[PDB]
DNA sequence: GGCCGCTTGACAAAAGTGTTAAATTGTGCTATACT
DNA sequence: AGCACAATTTAACACTTTTGTCAAGCGGCC
């Protein structure tokens, strides 16, 4: 469920992705950030 | 000069720029790219810009200072704030704000006209019309009406919340109308209510200035504090602070509208961008409505803002009133062992090097040791292990100076006490046994915050009166305390429960006989009667009362006399018949005090056993003692106490609790009785619910009876060898608690609520079925988890016992009261109309030295009135009441006196503790607290009855009762099974459900008009049709009640005494020259102003009736209230007004600083007590 | 539920533009300064002072008009003309407004709320379509969309739970940031702060790298969680009470020097205040010269050293 | 004649003023895409 | 996502000068 939670954020920052720029930098791993559904998944066996 | 009174409200925006001059403004940047402190702005040092090179011409002298660049002489490097106050600005200009205003409709709504709406205008969200132009769509108007669009329809105008300010002199110069025009709207019902709470709030404004700034228009926040630095240690680093981020959102908000005003800003976009700036005030105020979390839109962790943080819940204002931080003390283990019995303690012998350093140090100046002070503090640090001539010199300073041992959790005023520090060995502090029964603790590891008070006068002040020698011998609640605990008991029962082994039943002709044939076999030393006594004539001992009874302890010695009380004839004072083992007790009482004399004529002998009544000879020895050879007492029954029980022993082997060998054919008729009820099924008969309390009644029964067979079991023969029964009589065990074990319990209920079918088959000697202990369990889960409950509800109760009576000190000397109370001696069981004797326990204690209200007629001499009956004169009373001349002692409670603010001279009859009247200064406001001090843990929460009618809530059921006294009149119909109650006049209806419709006739005053069998209708109907008559003595006859199902040893006027503080607030009607027709006003301050204008206006009252946490928000001062659940609407309403906080009271002088008006402190102990006779002679002429 | 709503509907409630309506709005503005030029160069109020004092008088939603109205035999145009194009800063500026928040939804994140990124937001049109060249026969639209957001990092930049981030730090922060993501996703692991050196170029090391990092971005420590840290040492008050110990104990260990001696070292050591004078304004007053009121300094470091080695007392230094 | 003390000269070390080099803001403004 | 220009402003560092300290010489006193 929590690391669901956390990779709701991806989904979302993903989407902000799509809206802006176009040939710039837009490849599947670019949009997609080890951040959100990291640190987020981190702090569940750091802090729960 | 010295500090006083206290004065607060609020203060005209022109009065914030006072304290706060200027230096503001600029960002909250709390640092920068390089120096880490200076920001120029947020936090500035005040005048310091890097090199500002001035501001320190303000300083007349002290020092220099001007150092151009990095700093000078001033406060950043030293003084910087010196944790004082220092105000900004804030600046701020904009539209308006709002100071939160509470949540009680505070500076709006009750100063104007508008509701559930008043925010619409006060937040830039509607328009609060206040001109008069004459309007179109229906005529114009004073107030918020125009919603959007409105206000432009016309298109003066406010849609904004700067209107609160401009309703500033427009409700000055109609304040004095406010408060008669206002005033105009006489009774008419209903809209009266608000015609109270209006002229309430314009009252203030009625006078002592106090304009309406509520209108904020320039914050001012703190700087000083916040800005934590670099914190390493253990695994971590960084770190920072609040109330500067959550401010940010304030100023930028103010510099960022000025901006956009200042250019082309349309009204909409300076509409929400203003809202914001308000948010941000409640914002920096209190989070609430909404909240403002951290890293968004993420939620996390809700923004600290006073709230439950500084000024608001425990953060700062409940760990500075009491829970603070002792800068001399320290922690430790428990231990016990024989010591001294009071006058000692333990204190470990490493760190009490540290505890009592500083005179120390003096010492060794003068005692060789060190050289200087300075270089005893580099001898006892590197842990050099010194242990050579410094344990010494602590001894004198360690001689005489008592040390302040306290227990966690605290209970009762038997929490603290105070000993003499002897250090022992290792680091385990130790203290007396008798002690841990006033903390309530099993040694297990447990430890004792163990506090040193420093000043002189604080030593004196502490172990004439915190002694464990003194303040622990008779506690308050109503019995004893310093008497012998548990073991002890057991060190001296162990030698008088007879020897009688059963011998039989001989004879001889004066012991010719069967004294040695007998001697040989059979009939030893039990029965058998000769003459006259019986096998008594064998080891005369004869001695006499020069040296005590040589025969008899020597015997003793020697393989003759087996002690234990084996019957023996001594000489003593008189031929007797007791051993030499009860002679012991009463030769280890007698050389400790002193003859014989007294324990003689004290210390029982048709029944010794020395059961459950120590309690009542070292009770009864202070009226022959007086502490100084009562602590004695307890010392010598400890020596012996405890040596008695060691060089003897006695274990608790699992044979030791003997199995009823007539037990188990009890079961057979029990269970053949299973059948019985089992085959009435088979045949249809007795519901299948009748069959299932028909059962268990039967089980209920048959396990009392075989407790009686186990009891008599162990009564009769194996007299000594069972130990179950030592401690269960009167040493440390439960009745109940043998039932378990050789018993069978297994009545035990379900987890919901009906109890089980078949029982459990404890018999512990035989493993339960694997599905007993399962069963059982059930039941014991609420026998724990409603003592641990115990600290979510009832825990935060007591809390509101120890506000309520605070101010409450014997002062003064004879008041002069006319009426009094009269205590029933005799209470009614609603079972049966009958009185009882009120089983004595509760006269006792309700009666323990009073003072007679008038003189007492009973049998010979009379009682004198205002004559402190003593336990004796108790004892009179109760052994005569049965003779049927006395049903009503008259005696004075603390409920009848003119003086709210002060509690009364002598009539507080005793001071229960050192078994003479009250002392001047003793605070009994706080000492009504540690009476309900203690039941607490020992309650069932799990349902909470005493707190019900303390805050005066309406019980379960309401419980109708007839508010008058009429007649019978008894209808029954179908479902309308109602009973009312009237005469000759009008017929109330009382929609009585169905339940207990009892019949009853004749009218009733209140009573209970039958449904109302217990918690009788909320005491607000009562004192409604009634008045303070039974409103103050129904509480303390029913509220003990639930003391009374437990047993406390509490009682008397503990619970009498904080009654009067809910019952001491009246009403108004008709006032004279007071304003206020409603009011509040309190009992004794009402007086006076009915006192000193009698010599002129009638003031009438009404005695109103509050709950137990209303008495706190609404009080003569303000320091206290708040706390409970409400620090939110109290400072409001003792704001705004002048409410000048009084000066007698406790917390008023810890808190402000003074010293406390109680204690040695009072205004009766402040003389001079220094003349060494010639500076009396000398002054003499001096003079 | 925010009070961002409360806007939401008052920002959404009011239409925005048709399309012509844009541009004839807007030369109103051109020739407004131009009209209100008029009366500038006249009498030398800079076409500045009766534009900022004239919009004020627009808005009487909420006194120069005196000179206004004199107007000579060639003027009385001029003035219909400055009061029509006084219309310029009347209906324009209120359309924009709505076609903004739906951008604010992006910098949803970094730094200020929805309602605070609002201000910066719509305040960057209010400079934008200003600045409108109405010549390029593109129409007013999708523009102030850009002057908005870029307000945004300027603010964003400006304003955050920080101290002083310029726009050097925040465009390398996150510079810092995507690379430490962009190595990261072609990597598997975390990237040191040395190994992120190459992925930038000249000046960037190690040390600079972790500077960055190290001031902050929006730390700065959950200001205070669960009186949250402890932790202090500045007024200390056994140091306050050695303090003046200290200084009792010297004032006593000067009882055994002289005052042609102690003196000396009080204004040479700057003790009787604070002024560090040294041995030439010593002398001065002290008649004698140098030297020999130098020879006394040295004769205290030794006679009170001499009555140190004898006497404990160098457990002073460690405060 | 010798020793001690005081004063002056020389040497060394650390400031006020000057000089220049590095960073922020504004604004400009850029710029691109969509309506 | 951001670069420049300019402009201007901020920050610091270094110089030549001055000040302070130490050693040597001269004078006075014993
Ligand atoms: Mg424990
Ligand atoms: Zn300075
Ligand atoms: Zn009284």
């Amino acid at each position: 469920d929590q690391f669901r939670v956390g990779l709701a954020r991806l989904a979302r920052g993903v989407r902000e992705r799509m809206v802006m720029g176009s040939p710039d930098t837009l490849t599947p791993a670019k949009l997609v950030n080890s951040r959100p559904l990291e640190a987020a998944l981190r702090e569940f066996f750091s802090r729960s | 000069k010295e500090v006083r009174k206290v004065r607060i409200a609020l203060a005209s925006p022109e009065k914030i720029r006072s304290w706060s001059y200027g230096e503001v403004e600029k960002p909250e940047t709390i640092n920068y790219r390089t120096l880490k402190p200076e920001r120029d702005g947020l936090f500035d040092e005040r005048i310091f810009g890097p090199i500002k090179d001035y501001e320190c011409a303000c300083g007349k002298y002290k020092r220099q200072r001007f150092e151009g660049k990095v700093c000078e002489r001033c406060g950043v490097e030293v003084t910087r704030s010196i944790v004082r106050r220092y105000r900004m600005g804030h600046i701020e200009l904009a539209t308006p704000a709002a100071h939160i205003w509470f949540v009680k409709d505070v500076p709006s709504k009750i100063g104007t006209l508008l509701d559930l709406s008043a925010t619409e205008l006060e937040q830039v969200l509607y328009f609060n019309k206040y001109i008069v132009l004459d309007p179109k769509g229906a005529v114009l108007d004073g107030v918020p009406v125009e919603k959007r669009q409105l206000l432009t329809d016309e298109e003066d105008a406010r849609m904004g919340a700067e209107a609160i300010q401009e309703l500033l002199k427009e409700l000055d110069l109609e304040k004095l109308e406010r408060e008669l025009l206002e005033e105009m709207k006489h009774p008419s019902r209903a809209r009266r209510a608000k015609a109270r709470k209006r002229l309430e709030v314009v009252r203030a404004f009625l006078d002592s200035g106090n304009r309406p700034e509520w209108m904020i228009l320039e914050a001012v926040p703190v700087l000083p504090p916040d800005l934590r630095p670099m914190v390493q240690v253990d695994g971590g680093r960084f770190a920072t602070s609040d109330l500067n981020d959550l401010y940010r959102r304030l100023i930028n908000r103010n510099n960022r509208l000025k901006k956009l005003l200042a250019q082309g800003a349309p009204e909409i976009i300076i509409r929400n961008e203003k809202r914001m700036l308000q948010e941000a005030v409640d914002a920096v105020i209190d989070n609430g409505r909404r909240g403002s979390p951290v890293t968004n839109p993420g939620s996390e962790r809700p923004l600290r803002s006073l709230t439950d943080i500084l000024s608001g819940k425990q953060g700062r204002f409940r760990q500075n009133l009491l829970g603070k931080r002792v800068d001399y003390s320290g922690r430790s283990v428990i231990v016990v062992g024989p010591q001294l019995k009071l006058h000692q303690c333990g204190l470990p012998k490493r760190m009490a090097l540290e505890l009592f350093k500083p005179f120390l140090l003096k010492k060794m100046e003068e005692k060789a040791f060190a050289p200087n002070v300075k270089a005893a503090r580099r001898m006892l640090e590197r842990q050099r292990d010194i242990k050579d001539e410094v344990w010494d010199a602590l001894e004198e300073v360690i001689h005489g100076k008592v040390v302040l041992l306290n227990r966690a959790p605290t209970l009762h005023r038997l929490g603290i006490q105070a000993f003499q520090p002897v250090l022992v060995e290792g680091q385990s502090i130790q203290l007396h046994p008798l002690v841990c029964e006033a903390f309530n603790a099993d040694f297990d590891g447990d430890q004792m915050a163990v506090h040193v008070p420093l000043s002189s006068f604080a030593q004196a002040e502490a172990r004439i009166q915190m002694l464990s020698a003194h303040n622990l011998l008779s506690p308050a609640s109503g019995e004893p305390l310093a008497k012998p605990s548990r073991d002890i008991i057991l060190g001296l029962y162990y030698i008088t429960q007879v020897r009688k082994e059963k011998k039989g039943a001989g004879m001889a002709f004066a012991t010719p006989e069967e004294a040695l044939a007998a001697y040989e076999r059979g009939e030893v030393a039990l029965n058998a009667p000769i003459v006259v006594a019986g096998r008594e004539t064998s080891v005369g001992r004869l001695k006499f009362v020069f040296a005590n009874p040589d025969e008899a302890l020597l015997a003793v010695a020697h393989g003759l006399l087996d002690l234990q009380d084996v019957v023996t004839v001594r000489y003593l004072g008189r031929r007797l018949e007791t051993s030499p083992g009860r002679i012991l007790f009463a030769r280890i009482v007698g050389e400790a005090v002193g003859d014989e004399k007294v324990a003689q004529e004290l210390i029982q002998m048709d029944v010794p056993q020395e059961k459950n009544s120590l309690k009542d000879l070292v009770y009864q020895a202070f009226l022959r003692l007086g502490m100084e050879k009562t602590a004695r007492l307890l010392d010598a029954l400890k020596y012996y106490g405890f040596t008695l029980s060691t060089t003897s022993g006695i274990t608790i082997g699992i044979d030791d609790a003997v199995i009823p060998e007539e037990k188990q054919r009890y079961l057979e008729e029990a269970d053949r009785k299973l059948r019985q009820i089992e085959q009435a099924y088979e045949m249809g008969f007795l519901t299948d619910r009748e069959r299932y309390d028909q059962v268990i009644q039967l089980w209920t029964e048959t396990t009392e009876k075989v407790t009686q067979a186990v009891f008599k079991n162990f009564e009769e023969n194996y007299p000594f060898n069972p130990l179950y029964v030592m401690a269960q009589s009167g040493a440390r065990g439960n009745p109940q608690q043998i039932r378990q074990l050789c018993g069978m319990r297994g009545l035990m209920q379900k987890p919901s609520g009906e109890t089980f079918e078949v029982p459990v088959r404890s018999s512990f000697r035989e493993g339960l079925t694997v599905l007993e202990y399962f069963i059982s369990s059930h039941g014991a889960r609420k026998g724990g988890a409603d003592t641990a409950l115990r600290t979510a509800d009832s825990g935060y109760l007591t809390r509101k016992l120890v506000d309520v009576a605070h101010e409450i000190v014997v002062r003064e000397a004879d008041c002069g009261t006319t009426n009094y109370i009269s205590v029933p001696l005799f209470q009614m069981d609603e079972v049966t109309r009958t009185l009882r004797l009120r089983k004595r326990s509760d006269i006792e204690s309700g009666l323990y030295g009073r003072v007679l209200a008038r003189e007492v007629e009973a049998l010979g001499r009379r009682l004198e009135e205002g004559r402190y009956l003593s336990l004796e004169d108790v004892h009179f009373l109760i052994k005569a009441a049965e003779a049927g001349e006395v049903r009503e002692v008259p005696v004075r409670s603390p409920l009848t006196c003119q003086t709210r603010y002060g509690v009364c001279q002598k009539c507080y009859g005793y001071d229960l503790s050192m078994a003479r009247p009250v002392s001047i200064g003793e605070a009994v406001g706080v000492v009504a607290a540690e009476s309900i001090g203690e039941p607490g843990t020992q309650l069932t929460m799990r349902t909470p009855r005493v707190i019900e009618l303390f805050e005066a809530r309406r019980p379960k059921a309401k419980a109708v009762i007839s508010e008058i006294d009429g007649v019978v009149r008894i209808e029954e119909g179908e479902d309308r099974l109602s009973v009312f109650v009237e005469s000759e006049g009008f017929s109330k209806e009382y929609k009585l459900p169905k339940d207990a419709r009892l019949l009853v006739k004749d009218g009733d005053y209140v009573e209970a008009g039958q449904p109302l069998t217990r918690g009788a209708i909320d005491p607000h109907q009562l004192l409604e049709a009634k008045g303070p008559e039974a409103v103050e003595r129904y509480l303390v006859d029913e509220i003990q009640k639930v003391y009374r199902a437990q047993g406390v040893k509490l009682h008397d006027k503990h619970i009498e005494i904080v009654v009067r503080q809910m019952l001491k607030y009246v009403e108004v009607t008709d006032p004279g020259d007071s304003r206020l027709l409603e009011g509040q006003v309190l009992e004794k301050w009402d007086v006076e102003a009915l006192n000193e204008r009698l010599i002129a206006v009638p003031v009438a009252w009404k005695p109103l009736l509050m709950g137990v946490t209303k008495s706190a928000l609404s009080t003569k001062s303000w320091l206290s209230a708040a706390s409970f659940q409400n620090t939110t609407h109290v400072l409001t309403e003792a704001a705004i007004a002048g409410k000048k906080d009084e000066l007698i009271g406790l917390k008023e002088n810890v808190i402000l600083g003074r010293l406390i008006p109680a204690g040695t402190g009072s205004d009766f102990v402040r003389f001079t007590q220094v003349v060494d006779q010639r500076t009396l002679k000398a002054i003499e002429e001096a003079r | 539920s925010d009070p961002v709503r409360q806007y939401l509907h008052e920002i959404g409630q009011v239409p925005l533009l048709t399309l012509e309506e844009e541009i004839d709005l807007a030369r109103k503005v051109e020739e407004g300064m131009e009209a209100i030029k008029k009366l500038s160069e006249a009498t030398g109020l800079d076409q500045e002072l009766i534009r900022e004092v004239v919009r004020a008088k627009i808005l009487g939603t909420a006194e120069v008009d005196g000179k206004l109205k004199s107007l000579p035999k060639e003027l009385k145009r001029y003035l219909h003309i400055a009061r029509e194009g006084e219309a310029a800063r009347q209906h324009l500026i209120e359309a924009n407004l709505r076609l903004v928040v739906s951008i604010a939804k992006k910098y949803t994140g970094r730094g200020l709320s929805f309602l605070d990124l609002i201000q910066e937001g719509n305040q960057g049109l209010i400079r934008a379509v200003e600045k409108f060249e109405y010549k390029r026969r593109f129409k007013f639209s999708t523009y102030a969309t850009w002057w908005i957001r870029q307000a945004i990092n300027r603010a964003i930049a400006d304003q955050a739970r920080t101290i002083r981030i310029p726009v050097h730090m925040v465009e390398t922060i996150n510079k810092l940031s995507r690379t430490a993501r962009q190595l990261q996703q072609e990597l598997g692991r975390e990237p040191s702060y040395e190994e992120i050196a190459e992925a930038m170029g000249p000046g960037w090391d190690a040390k600079r790298v972790e500077e960055t990092l190290k001031i902050a971005q929006e730390p700065v420590s959950l200001e205070t969680p669960i009186d949250f840290i402890p932790d202090e040492n500045l007024p200390s008050p056994v140091e306050a009470a050695a303090q003046s110990l200290l200084s009792e104990e010297l004032e006593k260990a000067l009882s055994k020097l002289s005052e042609r001696e102690a003196m000396v070292l009080k204004l040479r050591k700057g003790l009787i205040d604070g002024r560090e004078h040294t041995l030439e304004e010593v002398g001065a007053y002290f008649g004698v010269t140098r030297e020999r009121i130098r020879q006394i300094e040295n004769k205290a470091l030794r006679k009170l050293k001499y009555h140190e080695s004898r006497t404990r007392k160098l457990r002073d230094f460690l405060e």
